[PDB]
């Protein structure tokens, strides 16, 4: 549902 | 789908270590990060730090660095976290997230306590003061590890007006007391037990509420 | 750090109600911030991610926004099913930071608590502890003070005391004070009461009793 929009800046 | 499942309840010894597992099911393990948080009474709720399984990148709360060490793995698709030195300020319930999904949780308790089993005791009212239309009776479940400890009243009967209040840990050991109410002619005419069983050590106790003097 | 300042802390509403949690940053956190639901004993499920995007499965009568510091969870009409803590989760920045987080309790009428003192067992007591027991049942709101007083003055250690959570048919608390000591201490004194201190009144709710009486 969500995509990568869960700031996925890695670390 | 969309989910998260941790590894079981951990029960270790102070200077020892932990290794919680975090498996990912209904999406790309390798898109999104995955965190964990730690969560007790007294603190609440404490970021620890983040894991990318793509890149296998990590950030970690200060607190937490050279205490706790993230890693995941591609093929099963889990996150892992290891804590170390581990020292009952660490019993807590740990989480992983996707900042989105959590996991159910895995508590772990950090105690030296061994496994020992609960002595119960039958509260009754103090001699006299039954002055009303109700009763109260108790019941105390006191010095056992670990939880947990189901009790019950009158096999189960007796479920209306029950309190059975939070184990708390009292010096090692857990305890747990009970409340009952019934109206002022039904006790003492009508016997009122309390059952308290305790899986752990295989204890099966039932204490009979009998008045005082 | 970024701090996720929370309000109210604590919130008594009405089935049916409008409710509204508010997160402010101490920073911009742009629409970076989760709403989740925790339940006792329960896991946090998330109700709205980034700001105001509803999570799959969630009921439609739960909403957010915000834009620079300020965001806001709604919620249309309270139900049963949401009683618990609410959350707000700040993931912008790193170290993520949640907010104090605020509890929603159905209210009902103000309730002095059922207060029972009890005696040390005579099987505990002939195992060398003693446990002065005393409930203080079915009160509203959940706020209360439990005082000792060994022959007439304070005891502050050997208590221990342990709140329920809001009952689910009559919308009160109840909570347990367990006041420790040693069969050998115990019969050291006579007196032993219970007091409990309450909005429902200015005067505390006293219970007692006394070794020499039983």
């Amino acid at each position: 549902d969500a995509t990568p929009e869960d700031l996925n800046a890695k670390l | 789908q969309d989910q998260l499942q941790q590894s079981g309840a951990e029960l270790v010894r102070p200077g020892a270590s932990v290794k919680l597992s975090c498996k990912a099911l209904g999406y790309i393990f390798t898109d999104y990060e995955i965190h964990w948080v730690k969560q007790t009474p007294v603190h609440g709720l404490e970021w620890i730090g983040g894991i990318h399984p793509g890149s296998s990148g990590t950030a970690y709360n200060q607190k937490f660095k050279g205490k706790a060490t993230l890693t995941a793995d591609k093929s099963s698709t889990t996150a892992f976290m290891e804590l170390s030195s581990l020292t009952s300020e660490d019993s807590a319930v740990y989480y992983c997230t996707r900042k989105d999904y959590w996991g159910q949780g895995t508590l772990v308790t950090v105690s030296a306590a061994k496994t020992t089993a609960p002595s119960v005791y039958p509260l009754v009212p103090v001699c006299g003061g039954t002055t009303g239309s109700s009763v109260t009776l108790g019941c105390l479940v006191k010095g056992y590890f670990p939880e947990p400890v189901t009790l019950t009243w009158n096999s189960g009967s007796l479920s209306s007006g029950v309190h059975t209040f939070p184990a708390l840990l009292q010096s090692g050991l857990y305890t747990l007391s009970s409340s009952v109410t019934v109206t002022s002619n039904t006790w003492p005419s009508q016997t009122i037990t309390c059952n308290v069983a305790h899986p752990a050590s295989s204890t099966k106790v039932d204490k009979k509420i009998e008045p005082r003097v | 750090d970024i701090k996720m300042t929370q309000s109210p802390s604590s919130m008594y509403t009405s089935l049916g109600e409008r409710v509204t949690i508010t997160c402010k940053a101490s920073q911009d956190i742009n629409s970076f911030l989760t709403w989740f639901l925790q339940k006792p004993g329960k896991s946090p499920k998330t109700l709205i991610y980034r700001a105001n995007r509803l999570m799959i499965g969630v009921p439609s009568r739960f909403s957010g926004s915000g834009s620079g510091q300020t965001y806001s969870l709604t919620i249309s009409s309270l139900e049963y099913e949401d009683m618990g803590i609410y959350y707000c989760l700040q993931y912008d920045d790193f170290p993520l930071t949640f907010g104090a987080g605020t509890k929603l309790d159905l209210k009902r009428a103000d309730a002095a608590p059922t207060v029972s003192i009890f005696p040390p067992s005579s099987e505990q007591l002939t195992s060398g502890g003693a446990s002065v027991v005393c409930f203080l049942n079915n009160f509203y709101p959940k706020e209360i003070n439990v005082k000792w007083k060994i022959d007439g003055s304070e005891r502050q250690n050997g208590v221990l005391d342990s709140w329920t959570e809001q009952d689910s048919k009559d919308s009160t608390y109840s909570m347990s004070s367990t006041l420790t000591l040693t069969k050998d201490e115990y019969e050291r004194h006579n007196s032993y009461t219970c007091e409990a201190t309450h909005k429902t009144s200015t005067s505390p709710i006293v219970k007692s009793f006394n070794r020499n009486e039983c």
